[PDB]
């Protein structure tokens, strides 16, 4: 059988992983109570009395948002033992979710973890869901991804993050943690996708149609990618592609791994009329500047390998045509040595409006995962606010007082120098 | 003005038989490369370098202002098994193998048996060590808690540390020994405080009538601890905290000096508080850093090359 | 889970309190009599933060009121929220501390500091997982300067690794009413400076001009000043006991906010601020609470923001409210103002977001500056004493306690490093 782990750690990985389980839960046509009145063993386990029970483990050092999930509407769903909590927060600070506050709780979430896999006969990978810039999710991460290296090992592993934007910001000490944080995910992870609020912002603005979205939307959105991501495990359909054959089609060299996502159609109910919306239209849009969830246009930069997913009521002349077309334009530049670099996969089952959801119930949508050099632009500017920063010195001795020395920094910011400059060398 | 000076040890028998290679190469005789990286320095000392030289080289400069009415201080920082007590103690009594230490006491002493008679010296040792941000006494275990205060020329001292006289090199060594008896150290023979040394030279004009005061000032820098790679708990946790965040204090203010900045952050820790007469304006002082260049130790050697890079 | 153990020094620090525990009450629906008769399941969700348990769903506060003089104590006692303290929480003695920073934190201070630390030890050891501990006092008088102090440095050597944070009134300039004033505020200051992680600085000029200007009162008093006072201590920590978008713990403020180990002082603020017969005529949004708090006329510190730059800015919000408005926001009133910010840290502003408003408002926001303009206060402070330190005025007192002139020489030294640290960056 075909299973996943999933794992969200910080609060912003609860809070996916709340979106990401409703629409589940909506899909499959389970009840919050995990009552049913297969397609379902990838996400969930029976008990012998019809009760589902989801494969997730739920981390977060400080009791407030796992409170809530406790007493909220999906309280009856989830194991007790799953849902894991400390005692005080890492308050923004790598150091104290590494190791000050880690030593804690993480045998027992190494023990949950061991006990979801001694049950799971073809385990396919992991899920992790958490945000840079956190203490948290930053260092917590980081031990919990260490350990899992060290006891899996072969196993795949998935991140889901969220990346510091341009502009808007909410700490102030948001650079060291997301350079800590990104040294640490070079050398465990197997494939990250990161996002970021601004461009998600963006697009709500001008498709959806919504001038005031907030955190739920954009949950909604990361789950939506995710569920396109798993639909070829989950259902059937021409042209199937798993975990293994996305690695394989889409990673080039062993570190040049970070791709960005997109979704299409995102569209509101008045505009879901008075649109053709047929593949054409919709893998068109996908190469669109102002559609990406990451704030970098691909003009500046070269593609190497792009899957595109369908779902829904495609048919492959039609999406041979599109590519076609695709190929054909030149704004669009591949790599000279790729001389083929698109992968297609196709579904039957069509996408799920969740009820009170800002998207339309379309027939098909596409989700494409590619990785250009353009990624490299956020990285750069991260690295001049971090090295602006930590010129002066500034909120150093937070840090340092968790017992975490001062090579660190230095270290972590040489690392991203290397991989900005290895995608810079790939690129030409 | 700060100066930096690097030393590098040999490869013992103890470690030859296991393999281990050299990882450090030198260019000229003020950069020392590893894995292909600069580190430039004010003077890189080899295997070969004897004590004498070291001593020439790093603190006879000090020692003469001393004895001229103006203030020094030497610094040693480095990680275990290093060369920190070779550097500075050694052996106490053979001539060629001598520490820093008893060549600074023969020399502060030979010019007292060499100037005139009208001369009158003292000579006054405290001795006293940071543990956990609180001075204790290690030369009088009754006082644990003691405090700083500034006098009318906003100087600064200790107040109610144990000073006493002395009057030939054996007392020094005896009271240093006496000291060192008491310093916290961990389970081989790791240090986990940090200790300051204070060696008073006052001397008096019988004719001229004109007063000279001069201090000298050895500190032992402890190691810096990365805790995510050792595992500790309890006690030991707390004294790598203290360590790291003092050790950080220090270079913050040493950056300061260095660099020229009108605001110097004398007062984010003790150390840098006692010693805030002895550090700027003109006041000469010199780090000594210990570093070992086998292939065992790159990740300590490198953490002490940044500390050292740090001052500039 | 995350308790804090309230202390109440002197008379402005005990009234203070007083309207601060009656606040905090009225918020988590308590009744006098320690009862609950609230009509929510989050008020009782988080009510053992300032609370505990008692037989029969009784409340008792952790609070513990200390003073020098038995006034206070028995003011307070016959309030409308006077049943609520336990009884053996009340430390006092008999001769009153008479304006004396000396007598306060030497001779009578020093009688009385064991049961109040034998108090304090009680409270502390039957909480789960402490967070830290609330002191309210001032700066200008006798007992409660010296008395706080003492307290701090006792509670700070037995326990080193929790919060601190007080709410100082502070002197002001044009509003005085003892002549003794800046001895007691620097050698306050000499302390504070060491021994605390966040302090809040306050004084009575800019809450009289609050009332006068911006609420548009006749004849303030001083309920009204203790009420904002507690409004702004009450916003200062609400992510710790009611959910939210995004949760800031004092910790997490206390990470964001301070750069450098010195600089922790901050000037408050609260929004919205509106006069009876002027609320109709306002509409509520975002950009209106954004725009009324980095107003110069609704800080309380006496201190003009306009002459320095913000080094990092705190804003708790509270309500529904979309994170994109409060994101634009706050980046563009620092790409309008870019001279009033320091340059070299990028995005000085950090913003938390908490679903629960005050009852009776449908959004909430409170301010929290670090800015150099706190350095003039400083400056005030250190002319008066220098004016009345040359000819040694009113010295007598003080030495006639224990002390000497060393003590006023070093805290005087110490509040010009303040001084000099906080105008570097400017
Ligand atoms: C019809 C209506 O909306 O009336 C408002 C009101 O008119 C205004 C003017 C209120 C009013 O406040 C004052 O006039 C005031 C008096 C003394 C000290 C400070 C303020 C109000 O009295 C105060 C009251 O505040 C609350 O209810 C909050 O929960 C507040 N509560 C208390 O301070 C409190 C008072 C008495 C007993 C117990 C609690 C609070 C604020 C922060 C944290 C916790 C609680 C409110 C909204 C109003 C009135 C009633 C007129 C204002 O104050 C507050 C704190 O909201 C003054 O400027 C605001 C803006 C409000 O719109
Ligand atoms: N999409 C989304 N992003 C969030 C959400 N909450 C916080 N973030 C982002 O996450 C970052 C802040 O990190 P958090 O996850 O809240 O912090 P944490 O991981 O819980 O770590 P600590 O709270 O410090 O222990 C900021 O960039 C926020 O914009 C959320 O609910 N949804
Ligand atoms: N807000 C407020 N301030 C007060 C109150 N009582 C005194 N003050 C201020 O506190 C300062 C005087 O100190 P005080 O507390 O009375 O002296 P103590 O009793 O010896 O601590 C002056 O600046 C007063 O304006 C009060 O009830 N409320
Ligand atoms: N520069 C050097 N040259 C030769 N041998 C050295 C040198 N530095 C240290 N050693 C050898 O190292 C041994 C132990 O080093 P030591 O000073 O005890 O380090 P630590 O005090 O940090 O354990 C000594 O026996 C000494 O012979
Ligand atoms: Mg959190």
């Amino acid at each position: 059988m075909r299973e996943c782990i999933s794992i969200h750690v910080g609060q912003a990985g609860v809070q996916i992983g709340n979106a990401c389980w409703e629409l589940y839960c909506l899909e499959h046509g389970i009840q919050p109570d995990g009552q049913m009145p297969d397609s379902f063993n990838t996400f969930f386990s029976e008990t012998g009395a019809g009760k589902h029970v989801p494969r997730a483990v739920f981390v977060d050092l400080e009791p407030t948002v796992i409170d809530e999930v406790r007493t909220g509407t999906y309280r009856q769903l989830f194991h007790p033992e799953q849902l894991i909590t400390g005692k005080e927060d890492a308050a923004n600070n790598y150091a104290r979710g590494h190791y000050t506050i880690g030593k804690e709780i993480i045998d027992l979430v190494l023990d949950r973890i061991r006990k979801l896999a001694d049950q799971c006969t073809g385990l396919q990978g992991f899920l992790v869901f958490h945000s840079f810039g956190g203490g948290t999710g930053s260092g917590f991460t980081s031990l919990l991804m260490e350990r899992l290296s060290v006891d899996y090992g072969k196993k795949s592993k998935l991140e889901f993050s969220i990346y510091p934007a341009p502009q808007v910001s909410t700490a102030v000490v948001e650079p060291y943690n997301s350079i800590l944080t990104t040294h640490t995910t070079l050398e465990h992870s197997d494939c990250a996708f990161m996002v970021d609020n601004e461009a998600i912002y963006d697009i709500c603005r001008r498709n959806l149609d919504i001038e005031r979205p907030t955190y739920t939307n954009l949950n909604r959105l990361i789950s939506q990618i995710v569920s396109s991501i798993t639909a070829s495990l989950r259902f059937d359909g021409a042209l199937n592609v798993d975990l293994t054959e996305f690695q394989t089609n889409l990673v080039p060299y062993p570190r040049i791994h970070f791709p960005l996502a997109t979704y299409a159609p995102v569209i509101s109910a008045e505009k879901a009329y008075h649109e053709q919306l047929s593949v054409a239209e919709i893998t068109n849009a996908c190469f669109e500047p102002a559609n990406q969830m990451v704030k970098c246009d691909p003009r500046h930069g070269k593609y190497m390998a792009c899957c595109l997913l369908y779902r829904g009521d495609v048919v492959p002349k039609d999406v041979n045509a599109a590519i076609a077309t695709i190929k054909t334009k030149r704004s669009i530049q591949f790599v000279d040595w790729c001389p083929t670099g698109f992968k297609v996969g196709i579904n039957y089952q069509p996408p799920t409006v969740v009820p009170g959801g800002d998207l339309a119930k379309v027939q098909r949508a596409v989700c494409m995962l590619s990785n250009t050099t353009a990624i490299a632009e956020a990285w750069a500017r991260l690295d001049h606010k971090f090295d602006l920063m930590y010129a002066k010195r500034a909120f150093v001795h937070w840090y340092v007082g968790e017992g975490m020395e001062e090579g660190e920094f230095s270290e972590a910011r040489e690392d991203m120098a290397a991989l900005e400059k290895d995608y810079e060398e790939v690129g030409v | 003005n700060i100066k930096v000076m690097c030393r590098f040890r040999p490869l013992n028998e103890s470690e030859v038989n296991r393999g281990d290679k050299y990882i450090a190469k030198f260019q000229g005789e003020d950069t020392v490369v590893i894995a292909s990286k600069p580190y430039a320095f004010d003077r890189v000392f080899q295997s070969s370098t004897s004590q004498e030289q070291v001593y020439n080289d790093c603190a006879k400069k000090i020692v003469k202002d001393v004895l001229e009415g103006y203030n020094g201080t030497i610094f040693a920082y480095g990680q275990t098994s290093s060369g920190k007590t070779h550097t500075m103690e050694g052996k106490l009594h053979d001539p060629e193998g001598m520490g820093i230490i008893p060549r600074i006491v023969q020399d502060i002493f030979n010019y007292i048996y060499s100037m005139d008679e009208n001369l009158e010296f003292h000579i006054k040792v405290s001795y006293f060590e940071i543990y956990l941000d609180k001075i204790r006494d290690l030369l009088d275990v009754s006082k644990t808690n003691l405090s700083v205060h500034e006098d009318k020329n906003r100087v600064p001292y200790v107040k109610g540390c144990t000073e006493r006289f002395v009057c030939s090199p054996d007392e020094v060594m005896d009271t240093i020994d006496e000291g060192k008896s008491n310093r916290h150290v961990a389970v081989e023979h790791s240090s986990r405080s940090h200790s300051i040394f204070l060696i008073n030279v006052k001397q008096e004009n019988t004719q001229t009538e004109q007063k000279l005061s001069g201090k000298l000032y050895l500190v032992d820098l402890a190691g810096s601890e990365k805790v995510s790679k050792t595992g500790a708990e309890g006690a030991v946790l707390d004294e790598a905290k203290n360590i790291n965040k003092s050790l950080s204090a220090l270079g913050n203010v040493i950056s300061a000096l260095a660099e020229g900045s009108t605001y110097v952050p004398y007062r984010d820790s003790k150390m840098t508080r006692i010693l805030q007469d002895s550090l700027g304006g003109n006041c000469r002082t010199t780090i000594v850093i210990c570093c070992s260049p086998s292939s065992y130790n790159e990740s300590e050697t490198k953490s002490t090359l940044l500390f050292g890079q740090r001052a500039k | 889970m995350r308790e804090i153990v309230h202390i109440q020094a002197g008379q402005c620090g005990n009234q203070i309190g007083a309207k601060f525990w009656e606040v905090i009450s009225d918020e988590h629906g308590i009744d006098p009599t320690g009862s609950y008769h609230g009509d929510s399941d989050l008020q009782l969700e988080r009510i053992n933060v300032y609370y505990n348990e008692a037989a029969g769903n009784k409340y008792v506060p952790r609070a513990i009121l200390v003073d020098l003089e038995p006034g206070t104590m028995d003011s307070v006692r016959s309030g409308p929220f006077g049943q609520i303290f336990r009884p053996d929480n009340f430390v006092f003695g008999q001769s009153g501390a008479g304006n004396n920073w000396a007598k306060g934190h030497y001779t009578e201070g020093a009688e009385l500091v064991d049961s109040v630390l034998d108090v304090v030890r009680k409270e502390s050891e039957s909480c789960d997982c402490l967070q830290g501990f609330q002191l309210t006092h001032s700066l200008g008088g006798g007992t409660g300067s010296g008395m706080g102090t003492l307290l701090i440095s006792k509670i700070r050597e037995e326990y080193p690794d929790r919060i601190m944070n007080t709410f100082s009134v502070v002197p002001s300039p044009k509003v005085s009413d003892t002549v003794v004033e800046p001895y007691n505020a620097t050698l306050s200051v000499h302390q504070l400076v060491e021994n605390t992680d966040e302090t809040y600085c306050i004084d009575n000029e800019a809450l009289y001009d609050i009332c006068f200007r911006t609420l548009k009162l006749t004849t303030p008093t001083y309920g009204d000043l203790n009420h904002l006072v507690s409004a702004t201590m009450s916003g200062v920590t609400t992510c710790l006991r009611f959910p939210g978008q995004l949760n800031a713990d004092l910790r997490k403020l206390a990470v964001n906010m301070v750069p450098f180990p010195r600089l922790h002082f901050f000037m408050p603020g609260f929004a919205p601020l509106t006069s009876r017969g002027s609320q109709q005529y306002r509409a509520l949004t975002v950009p209106e609470l954004t725009q009324q708090m980095f107003d110069a006329k609704n800080m309380m510190a006496a201190c003009d923001p306009r002459h320095g730059r913000y080094l990092t800015v705190a804003a708790v919000f509270r309500g529904r409210m979309s994170m994109k408005e409060v994101d634009e926001q706050m980046l563009n009133v620092q790409n309008k103002n870019s001279s009033y910010f320091v340059e070299w840290i990028p995005n000085n502003v950090k913003t938390a977001v908490c679903d629960i408003p005050p009852r009776g408002l449908k959004m909430s926001a409170t301010f929290i500056g670090n800015s150099t303009a706190i350095q003039e206060l400083f400056k005030r402070i250190s002319e008066q004493f220098t004016a009345m330190f040359r000819r040694k005025a009113f010295l007598h007192w003080y030495t006639g306690e224990g002390m000497d002139e060393m003590e006023f020489t070093e805290a005087e030294s110490n509040m010009n490093d303040l001084v000099s640290e906080y105008q570097q960056y400017q």
